[PDB]
């Protein structure tokens, strides 16, 4: 059962279910006491369930004390499938469950069942938290990005009052230049012209008319309701006059209440833009890289309790006009419509051949559906940017544009079980009617995509499990190996659109350097990157501003592919990815930690996942390519069935045999 | 010489860790032949006995870890006084 | 292909008997191949339901047949088309092979008519399998209903036309484990079939005859037809079912009422009054709320305990035998020997607890007296029997007893003794006795809910009626459900339903929305005008103006674009309320929600999987001999299991002691645990070992066959492992 | 989370030695009676239901007060493992 | 400085309104709202507790000669409503014995020395020709929703503890309106509005209300560590 | 349920923050406590407040003044955060008089002292005078209750005044948390513990106990009963 006003630190679970767990502890507990001489009296109190007295209790929950259990949920995929919290006293029969960790155990609460587990000596105890408390496992493991970060309502929450409104500026009310507009525009705003926030080019009328200098007067005028929290004024927080909402100042002061270092705290958050799932994100791992480990975590608390708070009150519902058809999708299906009656001829001209008719009415619909798509969006964003969907879709907290797209203008293109897509498209929206038919056609589709869920969970860590049977030996024994070996890793990749130069995107390069250990020293803008230090986050996008101007193109990292050390690895060879982000301890069972993380992720592999067994097997392709055996130069033939390719250098030539179908690359 | 995953896995210094798979018979007898020895390596090597993890708090790089209060810290210091004879 | 009667309710049943399964006994499909075996192909359409197969490994393979299908005189599926006459529909229909179908232009159901005649020239129509457009001459045959494309239960959810095909099968699936509550309750909304569900299935009672009715019990009816008939229906009094739910019969008539023939005498399990009754209509506003209904989560007034209405009977069965034995005849009596007096109280002299008491777990439920082990001893024993008053030997205490989890109140027993009088016992059984205890279940957090529509949910919190959402008058609400549950679910029938539901509660009246021939948004909307002359029409009346808390909502809603600006606030609200949304009062603080919030009536119900099954919790207790990993059993569970992939975990960690316990003192070393406990009614800490069990173990059974294991020290040393 | 566990993790060159010390510190601390610690003069771990915890709920967490402060000492071979036990049980009584 | 006027509208026992004005800025829910949270919660009230039936022994039965199993005659019961009309009574138990063809209402219960039924419509039961009804219920005098599983109050052994649904009022709804009066516009008309089954009256709840607000602002009396 | 007497406990940390946690209490009372103070603490507080200002030769609100360094909307905002005590209910309003040239940094004190009137803030910054500049200012401090905008009460001194922002209520603050815990049996009782933050006038205790002396005297208001009834 969902937990909210549990701390990341604790999960709830119920009395009858503790008391039995910690049957023996209370045993003694009751005998420290005068509850009981002895044990054999202390075991026939606790039998039957009507006698439990009041001081019973005290004595379980002082046995609780500090001690924490293990949870657990059923695919235990990465190694946060099982975290440990205090347990507390809870009325009822269900376990309580923080919503900050329904994240790495993929649970949501429609039956889902967990267990939990003592963990006994003060040796399982201690490595249970210090090690497996919730509150300290905060980054995954696989990507150093922090996995207990905001979820569905503490998302939808926090942007709902950190935004901003627009309105009628029905005339050009321009202040930028005259004083004239000071007054006399605000004349017109408490006459029936102006809104009190719209485009006056440098301010709103709602900057001039309130100008708070508390922060505590501006919401002491919000909570007098002269203004809201997403409407915008002038504020004056820490020397500087800033033109803001007073939302986005609250918001402001909750970062700076959890970390009591307000400083610090203003500046690692975009006050100037709404929040999401990303900013958030972005937030919480900023916090943990400047502020520590457990300040982050009172912030996580904090972001979820305002967050759960300003959801309700800020009443935001799904009724079904808030699902909008465009006027746009009536236009669009009426082009749609005679663009295709325009191919019907065409084709029944002799003009089309059978096939290139097919192949342009797809592209018509394909090119109709991404129309009114955007068209969608643009409603949204134009005419109604708070509407429930577009809050949702466009926050973190619920919503695929693929998903509202089906709800407001149309389904797409259905497919045959085949693979053939249907000539007739899904006309309708969920909003409306869909008819019976295209309800039919739909779900040829529908069935396909629950059976390839069905045909992954049937083996859950099967990829895990030869993973884990290959690496189960690594482990970091050493502080580093003799070695002076490493692996180049490209920043650019040649042969996408020709055989150029391209930065890799952002994420690739990130995910190949967040965390290493340099392998030499590399100077490059006026730093002078030492090696063997752990090049950081703002490292890693130095390196990407400097390759962007083109400085470097390689760099030297120190990997697991090239460390010495035998059974496992060494600290600096490894990355820099212990849960936290701080070097990795020695004793990490890395080699477990990097199936998991790779075997979890496996579960999200569509029937992809073939393709990678085929790489972890060495294995033979199905359309294999011909390498070069030799460095040389390329000569192609033009044979009736069967060309070919010579490569040759001064020394020696090498010909490749090239069936017909056998589409080349070099020219 | 590059092997797949499994081919690597199902081919191990240790028979502990082999003995994990689905012909036993054949990797207990190779091994009770030449005497093999079994080196604790890895993980699922030492679990099936059902001794210690070699990780985590397993390492020994960890394990033989000491802590002591300064009042019986300066106690030990009197361990080698009474050393000296007469 | 047999299998237990899913007869959670009289739905859960139908839909048993009219499944369709491909893995047949003779072996026709395995397990193993899935992927154009399970795809629904174009001949499903009006002879399989595309919706009704299950979630995880059964998909496609157990696929319940369409509503209209039927099997002709060979084993094949065969769906209902009507002929139409160039473009003159008739009133005749030709049920059609699936290959038969193949020769013909069929029409779609949606078409338009007058009496008989098509009346769009841009038609409609399938040929084989292809969606094609066509005129009315071209048209050989039409659909005869939408309702004959779907299954059963697919064809109970109101607006499917509105649900994502994903999660129909969701609500197509639920309703089988639609559990009888004793407050049932026919939706608010239906499809039309619900009178035809409870007929088809036998649950419910009807009149044989046009007549009258002479006496009515709890027990039986009795009606007197034109005939001269005066015939006797006995009524079906609490039967459990075969998965606990109490299954009985309700009368409904009285004592000199006239009756019609087909008209209804009792209601069946889940039947409110001739309708199927899976569930009951609550007031729901779907909000989200502080973090209790997050991800699916689901928060519940508490006047629905007050009112019990989400409560179910279930009735459990306990069984015995007094077995005959080596040692001498066990006996069903009440004087066990090492029992309490305050232990018997319950029992009646026979030893079986007696009907109407409540039992907890632990208590007596009928006494077992066997003789005590290891045999008969002849030399010694034999004489003793004729020195001491023969049959003074010892007897042992082997009764029955409520296991952990729970019973509830003793509501019948039987007794099938020796003197057979028509029973088959086994061979050394010498009597039976059997005891039926109840329990009046309640909703509570942690139990599981869900729509028609396939939102599955927990109730996560019970809040007190004075703190939750309420509407000007002084209403609350019952159901909160989070809106984040409707989007990605592409699900928006059940919105509707709210909205078509919110007409009906101040209107006074439920409606009947055909699967696809359903309620047009225009017809919602003037229904709900026409509920807003009453939910606010009279408070005008009453004296009381708009609030200026309705006011302050009044004016963001037009900022958000929800009102037009300029009416009256009267005018502004019921432009509110057609769009569904009603201005709503935090129950807790009295402030308004700042915006607008959709509230109305939605038909929900309660799910098998309450919390009874469900909760366990081991600290110690019984061990199994050859593996000693533990169970459960007197007053004790079993534990979890611990599997492969929590020993993963725990590796990624460094985890090393908690793993080991894990796997040691939990329950495989028995000198460990016993070490492990002991040590723990002292105030110590646990040790690890020592030696562990598998470590030992392996050693002595490789050991067995002619292999020297050894283990070694740091420099190559022996090792002796056995301590001593 | 708990407190001051950056602080903690910064004392040790790997994560896990801070559980062993914790652990270790933890069982010595129950076992050569209470009276084993550093820190019990004036506000040391406290509890409900009275003021309570000056005595003996939580032993690890007392370990994770006193690695807080200095005055303990943590490493790989500091005394000879045998007159280590044999010195504790002679220096304080409880037994 | 006001001093606002407190009308007061009476409709029987059931419905009462109850008018105060002005009042302050946004006073109508800072006095409308705690009450109403406190009418519907603490007030006290009676409710049925217990019943025993002629040769009944669960809750599970039925009974010849009568349409209504044990189960719907407990949920018709905890409907009946009964005023205690002297405050020394924490128990009264009600008899009901019936027979013959008849529809059994509450109103058939056997008079008691001080209580009044006020719900004498109330349907308990449908008994046909020699169908026999021989009762006991009891009714106590108590605060809030106790469910029969937390008290299991039973006189005799057959007896069935039923779920208490003490509290005697049904809906409060409170409306702030808009009074201009003399000087200033935005006061607030807090006219908060009572419904209630007449155990006790809408007023006699309103006035207990207050008193346990009043009640509970003293315990801010005197501070402490 | 009486024996259950909550106990009233407090920590007090000078005239601005005070914590006050009240518990055990039952079933959602905790609720029905806190926000009904809340309101009253933010509204129904009194205090004072500048409400009018007045300067020497500036003639609107958004001038610059030659010879000072802030903006005729920082002083006034300056001004909002002055807080200032009548030490004798007769004072219905102070007009203070600020004289100051030279460079110099203006602080509250300098105000010119007045009979009855506690400058509670004697080291507020209001303004810095660089060479030559001259500031001459006539500030009103009415008695007031809440939060009150420039344009509600349009407070005239002299034609040039300029009407501010009036920040009446001494409350700086006020948040309150309802936490579940647990006596005995039930884990769900009530512990209502809110925060207060104040400029200093009064402390935070005194405002709490202003503010349910306030509401106490509110429930004293259903006692003088009429008569009516509505139909139609
Ligand atoms: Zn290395």
């Amino acid at each position: 059962v969902v937990g909210p006003q549990l701390k990341l630190h604790q999960c709830g679970l119920p009395k009858r279910m503790a008391l039995e767990l910690f049957k023996p502890f209370l045993l003694k507990k009751m005998e420290e006491k005068g509850i009981a001489p002895n044990v054999k009296a202390a075991r026939r109190m606790l039998e039957r369930q009507r006698d439990i007295k009041d001081e019973v209790w005290d004595a379980l929950e002082e046995v609780i004390h500090g001690k924490v259990v293990l949870l657990n949920r059923a695919p235990t995929l990465h190694r946060l499938g099982i975290q440990a919290f205090q347990p507390v006293l809870v009325e009822g029969q269900s376990i309580q469950l923080h919503p900050l960790v329904c994240e790495a155990f993929n649970a949501d609460f429609d039956g889902d069942q967990m267990a939990v587990h003592v963990p006994l000596s003060s040796f399982a105890q201690a490595e249970a938290r210090i090690q497996m408390l919730s509150a300290h496992n905060l980054l995954s493991p696989a990507s150093g990005e922090p996995l207990a970060k905001p979820s569905r309502d503490i998302i939808l929450g926090l942007y709902y009052i950190t935004q901003v409104r627009k309105e009628k500026k029905g005339a050009g009310l321009e202040f930028a230049t005259p004083e004239e507009a000071l007054a006399a525009h605000e004349r017109g705003e408490v006459a029936l012209n102006a809104p009190i926030k719209v485009a006056g080019r440098e301010t709103s009328v709602g900057r001039l008319k309130y100008v708070f200098a508390n922060p505590d007067e501006a919401l002491l005028a919000v909570a007098h309701g002269i203004v809201d929290l997403q409407d915008v004024v002038t504020v004056r927080y820490m020397g500087k006059r800033l033109e803001t909402s007073p939302g986005r100042i609250l918001f402001a002061r909750i970062v700076a209440e959890a970390v009591e270092d307000e400083k610090v705290a203003w500046e690692l958050i975009q006050l100037d833009v709404p929040q999401e799932k990303n900013s958030l994100k972005d937030l919480v791992y900023q916090a943990f890289l400047r502020l520590g480990m457990e300040k982050t975590a009172r912030l996580l608390d904090a972001l979820k309790y305002y967050g759960f708070t300003f959801s309700t009150t800020s009443g935001i519902t799904i009724g079904i006009d808030d699902a909008v058809i465009p006027e746009e999708k009536k236009q669009y299906l009426e082009e749609a419509d005679r663009k295709l009656l325009q191919i019907e001829q065409a084709y029944e001209m002799g003009f089309l051949t059978d096939r290139e008719r097919y192949d342009q009415i797809l592209q018509l619909w394909t090119e109709t559906t991404e129309k009114v798509t955007q068209a969608v969006f643009k409603n949204f964003e134009e005419n109604y940017p708070f509407n429930p969907l577009y809050v949702m879709a466009q926050s973190g907290a619920r919503g695929n544009p693929q998903q509202i797209r089906q709800l407001c203008g149309l389904r797409g293109l259905m497919q045959k079980p085949s693979g053939e897509t249907f000539e007739v498209p899904v006309r309708s929206s969920f909003r409306e009617g869909l008819t019976v038919l295209e309800y039919f056609i739909s779900s040829h589709g529908a069935r396909k995509g629950g059976a390839d869920t069905a045909l992954r969970t049937a083996d859950s860590g099967y990829l895990t499990r030869k993973l884990v049977d290959v690496t189960h030996e690594i482990v970091v024994r050493e502080a580093d190996c003799g070695t002076t070996n490493y692996i180049s890793v490209p920043l650019f990749q040649p042969d996408e659109v020709t055989r150029s130069l391209r930065l890799r995107k952002r994420a690739d390069i990130e995910a190949g350097l967040y965390g290493r250990v340099l392998a030499r020293e590399v100077e490059v803008l006026g730093v002078r990157l030492e090696e063997g230090r752990y090049l950081s986050m703002d490292d890693v996008h130095l390196l990407i501003k400097a390759a962007e101007a083109g400085e470097i193109q390689e760099v030297p990292v120190r990997s697991p592919l090239t460390c010495q050390t035998r059974y496992g690895v060494c600290q600096k060879c490894y990355g820099y990815d212990l849960s936290m982000a701080r070097p990795v301890s020695i004793g990490e069972a890395v080699g477990i930690v990097a199936a998991q993380s790779i075997g979890e992720p496996g579960t999200q592999l569509t029937m992809g996942l073939p393709r990678v067994i085929e790489l972890f097997e060495a294995r033979r392709p199905k359309a294999k390519a011909v390498i070069s055996e030799i460095d040389g130069v390329v000569r192609i033939e033009e044979t009736e069935e069967k060309l070919s390719v010579f490569v040759e250098s001064e020394g020696f030539s090498k010909e490749y045999k090239l069936p017909k179908e056998a589409r080349l690359l070099v020219k | 010489l590059l092997m797949g995953v499994t081919k690597s896995a199902l081919s191990t210094k240790s028979w502990l860790s082999a003995a994990s798979f689905q012909n036993t018979t054949h990797v207990l007898t190779e091994a009770a032949i030449a005497g093999k020895k079994d080196e604790l390596i890895g993980l699922k090597e030492n679990v099936i006995l059902g001794r210690l993890i070699p990780a985590g708090t397993g390492s020994d790089f960890v394990r033989f870890t000491q802590v002591v209060d300064q009042k019986t810290l300066k106690a030990i210091e009197e361990a080698r006084k009474e050393a000296v004879e007469a | 292909l047999s299998q237990f009667k899913d007869e959670t309710n009289p739905l859960s049943s139908l839909r048993h008997k009219r499944r369709i399964s491909a893995l047949g006994p003779g072996g026709l499909t395995r397990e193993r191949a899935g992927f154009d075996v399970r795809d629904v192909h174009r001949t499903h359409y009006g002879r399989i339901c595309p919706v009704e197969t299950p979630e995880g490994a059964n998909i496609g393979l157990i696929t319940s047949l369409a509503a209209y299908a039927r099997v002709d005189e060979l084993g094949f599926i065969r769906t209902p088309y009507r002929r139409v006459v160039g473009g003159v529909v008739t009133d005749e229909v030709v049920y059609m092979t699936a290959t038969e179908e193949d020769r013909y232009t069929i029409a779609q159901a949606n078409t338009p008519l007058e009496g008989n005649r098509i009346a769009a020239e841009r038609v409609v129509a399938r040929r084989k399998g292809e969606p094609v457009i066509v005129s009315p001459e071209e048209v050989e045959f039409m659909d005869v209903s939408p309702k004959q494309v779907f299954s059963v239960n697919t064809n109970l959810i109101p607006f499917l036309e509105h649900d994502d095909a994903n999660r129909a099968l969701m609500g197509s699936n639920m309703q089988t484990q639609a559990v009888p509550l004793i407050r049932a309750q026919a939706p608010v909304v239906m499809t039309g079939l619900e009178e035809r569900v409870v007929r088809d299935s036998l649950a419910a009672l009807y009149a044989e005859e046009d007549g009258e009715v002479a006496k009515v019990d709890g027990n039986r009816i009795v009606v007197r037809y034109e005939d001269g008939r005066l015939v006797e229906y006995p009524l079906r009094r609490f039967y459990r079912s075969n998965q606990g739910t109490a299954l009985d019969q309700r009368p409904r008539v009285v004592v000199g009422q006239r009756v019609r023939k087909g008209d209804l005498l009792a209601d069946g399990p889940a039947s409110e009054n001739g309708f199927l009754a899976l569930g009951q209509n609550v007031l729901v506003a779907i909000m989200p709320f502080d973090g209790y209904n997050f991800e699916d989560a689901i928060v519940i007034s508490e006047e629905l305990l007050k009112r019990d209405f989400y409560t179910s009977i279930h009735i459990e069965r306990y069984e015995i035998e007094a077995r005959d034995t080596k040692l001498g005849p066990e006996r069903i009596t009440r004087d066990i020997p090492h029992l309490s007096e305050a232990a018997l109280r319950d029992l009646d002299e026979e030893g079986v607890v007696r009907i109407g008491a409540e039992v907890k777990p632990g208590d007596i439920l009928v006494g077992r007296t066997s003789f005590k082990g290891e045999s008969e001893p002849t030399p010694e024993e034999r004489l003793l029997r004729s020195i001491f008053g023969e049959k003074a030997r010892d007897v042992k205490d082997t009764s029955l007893r409520v296991p952990p989890g729970e019973g509830g109140i003793v509501v019948r027993t039987v007794r099938l003794r020796r003197g057979d009088p028509g029973v088959e016992l086994k061979p050394g059984v010498r009597e039976v006795v059997r005891v039926y205890v109840a329990q009046k279940r309640k909703l509570q957090v942690g139990d599981k809910l869900a729509n028609r529509h396939g939102n599955k949910g927990v109730v996560a919190k019970i809040l007190p009626v004075e703190d939750m959402p309420h509407l000007p008058d002084g209403t609350p609400v019952d159901v909160i459900l989070n809106p984040l549950g409707v989007p990605s679910r592409m699900n928006l029938g059940q919105i509707l339903e709210t909205h078509l539901g919110l007409a009906g509660y101040f209107l006074g009246q439920r409606y009947i929305s055909p699967i696809f021939d359903g309620a047009k948004e225009p017809e919602i909307k003037e229904l709900l005008a026409q509920a807003f002359e009453v939910y606010f029409g009279k408070r005008k009346g009453e004296g009381f103006g708009v609030d200026k808390r309705e006011v302050e909502v009044l004016r963001r809603a037009e900022k958000l674009g929800l009102v037009t600006p300029g009416k009256t606030p009267e005018e502004q609200l019921k432009e509110l309320f057609l769009q569904g949304k009603v201005v709503l009062y935090d129950g807790r603080t009295g402030e308004p929600i700042e915006g607008p919030i959709v509230v109305g009536q939605m038909f929900i119900m309660k799910l098998y999987h309450m919390v009874e099954d469900k909760m366990h919790a081991r600290s110690t207790g019984p061990y199994s001999l050859i593996t000693q990993q533990p169970l459960g059993g007197k007053a004790q569970f079993g534990g979890q299991r611990f599997g492969e992939m929590e020993v993963w975990a725990l590796e990624a960690y460094g985890a090393a002691h908690t793993l080991q316990e894990m796997l040691t003192l939990k329950s495989d070393d028995i000198e460990g645990r016993n070490a492990a406990y002991e040590a723990i009614i002292k105030g110590e800490d646990v040790p690890e070992p020592s030696v562990p069990e598998s470590f030992r173990v392996l050693v002595k059974e490789l050991q067995a066959l002619a292999l020297d294991v050894q283990t070694l020290d740091e420099k190559d040393n022996p090792v002796d492992i056995f301590e001593g | 989370a708990e407190p001051g566990i950056d602080k903690l993790f910064g004392m040790v060159d790997s994560k896990y030695r801070l559980t062993v010390v914790v652990a270790k510190r933890a069982q010595q601390l129950l076992r050569h009676g209470f009276k084993n610690t550093v820190l019990e003069p004036e506000e040391r771990p406290k509890m409900q239901t009275l003021e309570g915890l000056f005595d003996d709920p939580n032993a690890v967490t007392w370990a994770m007060k006193e690695l807080l402060t200095g005055r303990l000492v943590f490493g790989e071979n500091l005394v000879p493992e045998d007159r280590l036990q044999k010195e504790m049980e002679r220096l304080y009584p409880v037994e | 400085l006001k001093a606002p006027v407190f009308t007061v509208r009476t409709q029987g026992r059931e419905y009462g309104e109850f008018v105060l004005e002005p009042l302050e800025r946004g006073f109508g829910v800072t006095l409308g709202n705690p009450l109403r949270r406190i009418l519907l919660s603490s007030i006290p009230g009676t409710a049925v507790t217990s019943v025993y039936i002629e040769d009944v022994l669960h809750e599970f039965s039925t009974i010849p000669g009568v349409k209504e199993d044990v189960v719907e005659i407990i949920l018709n019961l905890k409907e009946l409503v009964v005023r205690f009309l002297n405050p020394s009574l924490q128990t009264v138990t009600l008899l009901l014995k019936a027979e013959g063809p008849k529809e059994v209402k509450a109103r058939d219960f056997l008079p008691v020395a001080d209580v009044e039924i006020m719900n004498p419509d109330l349907h308990i039961a449908t008994l046909e020709e020699g169908g026999r009804l021989n009762m006991e219920v009891r009714v106590d005098r108590g605060v809030g929703y106790v469910p029969a599983e937390k008290h299991g109050i039973k006189d005799r052994i057959n007896a069935i503890p039923v779920d208490a649904v003490f509290s005697p009022v049904r809906r409060v709804a409170f409306q702030v309106e808009d009074t201009r009066l003399g000087q200033r516009t935005d006061l607030d008309k807090l006219t908060l509005r009572i419904w209630t089954d007449g155990s006790v009256t809408p007023l006699e709840a309103l006035n207990q209300a207050v008193e346990i607000l009043r009640e509970h602002l003293t315990y801010f009396s005197n501070p402490q560590a």
